[PDB]
């Protein structure tokens, strides 16, 4: 986890690291539901 | 931005109505995610997004 700033992890059950852009975007991206969670 | 390669397209349907009667899936090979601008560079045919 924890890649370069313009990347998120988004997940904690492995490491996923994808655009900050697709953050709240209106679709989760990966296995993990913080995509859209508590926005 | 993505160093999308090896793209090819497959049009899965097409209707030539009025509104955005075809659908077509393309298949990539990409070297991270990302957003990518898509275009269709002949005027037969645009594209919604
Ligand atoms: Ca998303």
């Amino acid at each position: 986890r924890t890649c370069r700033i313009h990347e998120i992890s988004c997940g904690a059950h492995s490491t996923q690291c994808i655009p900050v852009s697709w953050r709240c975007d209106g679709e989760n991206d990966c296995d993990s539901g913080e995509d859209e969670e508590n926005c | 931005a993505p160093a999308v390669t090896d793209l090819s397209c497959q049009v899965v349907v097409c209707t030539h109505s009025s509104d955005f009667g075809g659908v077509a899936t393309l298949s990539y090979k990409t070297d991270k995610p990302g957003d990518c601008a898509v275009h269709s560079h002949s005027n037969v045919a645009t594209l919604q997004e």
